[PDB]
């Protein structure tokens, strides 16, 4: 049934005309199916036979996936030529953000698109043709009067129409919640299940008056609902079950689909990790290129299969209770969080394991995790949560104060659940008295890639180590590593490398580079370290001598 | 009553910018504001055949909520339109008047209205946004003051006639009114102009003093006893500053370090070394030689967290050729946290920048992007929005501007 809703005006992209895609010939079987479908659709006003003048065409086809037939049109050309529309909703509501309702009904709109009219001046550009037997005769000219399935504007214009159509009904029933999604409606209420069925029946007949057919009270989908990868029970939600494949070889494609399913599971499965797995895609040359699995990826995947063994569910949302988020460290770089209002009733879970830089530290990463949780809470619930964090005010205050970058720290309470989050070391702010002063330098032949790291101390010690296949930057770090290695528990280091200074002052506790991870181990073992910088090749003293040494 | 034809620059379509998500509190406020704006005909709802979008935000200028539209992308796409008073920066006082409400009495070219479309987002994708477009001249669109300009000249001509030495500059939704009068005479002159504006049906609700603000000169430490480390810092800082002031020398200062000395060893400041440093404090006093403002090139601002509520900034167009530098201080006053501080600093720099050159700078902000995208509106008061990007402050840039 075509609805008496107003039509949305539609224009072609300016300076383009309608598609003239000539129709491909069809088997007499398919031609018969189309003619009978098209007459039935003509009967219902969905399409109309058109004169000879309409110069447009779009190929048509007939199929019946191996009972009934369906008519399929290829609007690819017409789509390319028609104006853009306000993007139909992409994002979908997240089950953890639904409010518990006593009865929820699922209505499917039958032939949604065909129930809505297509504005008049645009109908000419939908013309299509049912081939004659073998071009023996001229074919049938038809054009659409409703939103064609597969045309670019149908999804947005349908949703717009549905929204307008709903308004008057929602007006007189502010006690009924209606979600609109594609050609579905999800109608919830806490009314007595009796008058709830009453209101559903009202809404169905309101939609029928506007041309929208709805399922009978005996065909309305029953719970728990299979919806967009989820299971929506009346009192809990969870994801639909995940099947991780077992393979001897893995292509870039198998891995991608695998990080996908694990990402999917992390919204309710606490503990999922995908860092070492997606490291495997850092090159990802081709979707077919086989990628050997590192040992760490193997253990990651094995641990995930263990978590998937147990079954898990999330709860729905209560606007009156608080919103709370806890974060636990979960290995190097990888973090896990839960959001809940009831101490063991999770709304949802998630991960954060982004380095977003070659080197980081734990406080930086936890602060980033708190950021992603904040963005996510706003999206799902329109507010930010309270945070319960395994880090003391002393730790965090010191960091965000000393941190050269601006940082927002929410209200949180310290939760003493090891592994706690701590600064593993801190450089000195002032040079150390009675500690040996090491003047370090590195140099590398930018062509041969051979190098040396050296030092000269104030106690008169000097040393040079040879380096192969290295860079001026890697040697500058190596010189610092050397001085750490050959010093006591307290040491002053003086470098001329802004690169090396920049890395160390940042105070990382984890790195992609093994050398930087080695320096980090030294730094922890040390009791006091002061790092200082001087401009190079300015004959300062200490720096000049170790430059002379290493540059020889 | 009659509208003014408006067009986009050739070969450009309108904006399609994402709507950031908002707290239920801010969405609630935007629906209230927009419901009344529609009642008064200032905006109307729109259909799916409008693909355009500009972000909207809820801020506070007071305890009632205000609505801010980020027309940065539309402004880039309409700059087609139509001397900035260099004396404004000189005046003893400058007061800023929000005259943005003038715009809402003016029809906007019906063919251009679609380009101003915007969305009020929902929570958790429950509904698609509520979608509106503008029927009148909107605040924040750079076409609005251009269209209204003739009306503004008309309403101001009397007042300028009475007060020939008072400078009135318009930028976006604000009038900058600058005098050399005594403050009480200044604020009276402002009140007259407010009264004159109001009684001609142009509603209006911040005073600056551009004669005082100076470009900071480099400051070298003054110590009783100097260690090796102190002389190294001094030599490094002075080495940095000599990319800017040619005349700086370090020969005598670094000589004091010849050898291979412990860092904490006290070095007396010999006579020649003290002379060199005293001369260098003198060189750092004067201004740089050939640094001039090219109005075609963009202004860039950089900001450094100095700790204890302090922030240094530089505005420049070519690296190391600073048009202005400054340092902002913040009183802890309960919260005054890092983002509140950076956000206020950005507004002060932009204001200063508007006063001096008439354009806003492009900011290099020391903050994680998402953190900024999340909280910048909790403290934003201006009605304009500069461009910005996100960076990682270098190690020594901080201490050298301290
Ligand atoms: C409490 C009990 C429950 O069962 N759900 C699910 C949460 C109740 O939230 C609702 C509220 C109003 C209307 C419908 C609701 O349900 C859905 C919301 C959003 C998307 N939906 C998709 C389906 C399907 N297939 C059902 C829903
Ligand atoms: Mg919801
Ligand atoms: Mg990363
Ligand atoms: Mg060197």
């Amino acid at each position: 049934p075509i609805s008496p809703i107003e039509t949305v005006p539609v224009k072609l992209k300016p300076g383009m005309d309608g598609p003239k895609v000539k129709q491909w010939p069809l088997t007499e079987e398919k031609i018969k199916a189309l003619v009978e479908i098209c007459t039935e659709m003509e009967k219902e006003g969905k399409i109309s036979k058109i004169g000879p003048e309409n110069p447009y065409n779009t190929p048509v086809f007939a199929i019946k996936k191996k009972t009934k037939w369906r008519k399929l049109v290829d609007f690819r050309e017409l789509n390319k030529r028609t104006q853009d529309f306000w993007e139909v909703q992409l994002g979908i509501p997240h089950p953890a953000g639904l409010k518990k309702k006593k009865s929820v009904t699922v209505l499917d709109v039958g032939d949604a698109y065909f129930s809505v009219p297509l504005d008049e001046d645009f109908r000419k550009y939908t013309a299509f043709t049912i081939p004659s037997i073998n071009n023996e005769t001229p074919g049938i000219r038809y054009q659409y009067n409703v939103l064609p399935q597969g045309w670019k504007g149908s999804p947005a214009i349908f949703q717009s129409s549905m929204t307008k159509i709903l308004e008057p009904f929602a007006a007189q029933n502010p006690d009924i919640v209606i979600y609109q999604y594609m050609d579905d409606l999800y109608v919830g209420s806490d009314l007595e299940i009796g008058q709830h069925r009453t209101k559903i029946e009202e809404l169905r007949q309101h939609l029928l008056r506007w041309g929208l057919t709805t399922p009978d009270k005996k065909h309305q989908k029953e719970p728990p609902f299979l919806w967009m990868g989820y299971e929506l029970h009346p009192d809990k939600w969870t994801v639909q079950p995940i099947v991780l494949p077992e393979k001897d070889s893995w292509t870039v494609n198998d891995i991608q689909k695998l990080v996908g399913k694990l990402n999917w599971a992390s919204q309710i499965y606490p503990g999922i990790k995908v860092r070492q797995l997606s490291k495997l895609l850092r090159g990802t040359k081709a979707l077919t290129e086989v990628i050997p699995l590192t040992e760490e990826a193997e253990l990651e995947l094995a641990e995930n299969r263990e978590i998937l063994k147990e079954p898990v569910h999330g709860v729905y949302y209560d606007p009156s209770k608080d919103l709370i988020a806890e974060i636990q460290k979960q290995g190097q770089g990888q973090w896990t969080y839960q959001i809940y209002q009831e101490p063991f009733k999770n709304l949802k879970t998630g991960k954060y394991a982004r380095m977003r830089g070659a080197h980081t530290n734990d406080v930086k990463q936890l602060t980033e995790a708190v950021q992603k949780i904040t963005t996510e809470s706003i999206v799902i619930w329109g507010k930010t949560p309270k945070f319960k964090l395994p880090i003391q005010k002393e730790t965090w205050e010191t960091w965000w104060t000393e941190y050269w970058q601006a940082t927002w720290i929410p209200e949180w309470e310290f939760v003493n659940t090891p592994p706690l989050v701590k600064l593993w070391y801190q450089l000195e702010k002032e040079p150390i008295v009675g500690a040996e002063t090491f003047y370090v330098d590195g140099a590398a032949n930018r062509e041969t890639k051979l190098g040396k790291a050296g030092y000269v101390t104030n106690k008169g010690r000097q040393k040079v180590v040879p380096l192969t296949n290295t860079t001026n930057q890697k040697t500058e770090l190596q010189a610092i590593y050397l001085a750490l290695q050959d010093s006591g528990l307290e040491v002053n280091i003086v470098t001329d490398s802004q690169y090396a200074l920049g890395i160390i002052q940042a105070q990382p506790d984890k790195s992609e580079s093994e050398l930087v991870n080695q320096i980090i181990e030294q730094l922890i073992k040390k009791e006091k370290v002061y790092l200082a910088w001087v401009p190079a090749h300015k004959g300062i003293g200490g720096n000049e001598q170790v430059d002379k040494l290493v540059s020889a | 009553i009659e509208t003014v034809p408006v067009k986009l620059k050739p070969g450009m379509d309108g904006p399609k910018v994402k709507q950031w998500p908002l707290t239920e509190e801010k969405i609630k406020a935007l629906v209230e504001i927009c419901t009344e704006m529609e009642k008064e005909g200032k905006i109307s709802k729109i259909g799916p055949e409008n693909p355009y979008n500009t972000p909207v935000f809820a801020i506070k200028k007071s305890t009632k909520w205000r609505k801010l539209v980020d027309f940065r992308e539309l402004n880039k796409r309409t700059q087609d339109f139509w001397p900035h008073p260099a004396g404004l920066k000189k005046k003893k006082s400058v007061t800023v008047l929000d005259v943005g409400d003038a715009y809402f009495s003016v029809p906007l070219d019906e063919d251009f209205r679609k380009y101003t479309a915007f969305t009020i987002p929902s929570i958790n994708n429950e509904t698609p946004g509520i979608r509106y477009q503008y029927n009148v001249l909107p605040q924040g669109w750079k076409g609005s003051p251009a269209i209204f300009q003739s009306s503004m000249t008309k309403i101001l001509e009397p007042f300028k006639k009475q007060n020939p030495d008072i400078v009135i500059y318009q930028y976006m939704d604000d009038l900058y009114v600058g005098s050399d009068l005594e403050i009480g005479q200044h604020r009276t002159k402002i009140e007259e102009l407010r009264q004159h504006l109001l009684r001609w049906g142009l509603t209006t609700p911040y005073e600056l003093h551009p004669d005082k603000w100076t470009v900071q000169p480099i400051v070298l430490p003054e110590k009783d006893s100097w260690t090796v480390n102190d002389i190294q810092k001094l030599v490094g800082k002075l080495n940095w500053a000599s990319q800017i002031y040619p005349g700086i020398k370090v020969r005598q200062l670094s000589k004091l370090l010849r050898g291979t000395k412990a860092l904490t060893e006290v070095i007396p400041l010999t006579e020649e070394a003290e002379l060199e440093l005293a001369e260098n404090r003198e060189i750092l006093k004067e201004p740089v030689h050939g640094v001039y403002y090219d109005p075609s090139k963009d202004l860039i601002a950089e900001i450094q967290k100095q700790g204890q509520g302090q922030w240094t900034y530089q505005i420049y167009q070519e690296p190391f050729k600073n048009l202005k530098t400054g340092k902002y201080a913040r009183m802890r006053g309960a919260h005054t946290n890092d983002v509140k501080q950076l956000t206020e600093a950005v507004q002060k720099i932009t204001t200063e920048s508007i006063v001096i050159w008439g354009k806003t700078p492009k900011f290099k902000l020391p903050i994680q992007k998402e953190t900024w995208e999340t909280w910048w509106t909790e403290y934003w008061q201006a009605t304009w929005i500069p461009e910005w990007e996100f960076v990682n402050t270098p190690p020594l840039v901080k201490l050298w501007y301290q």
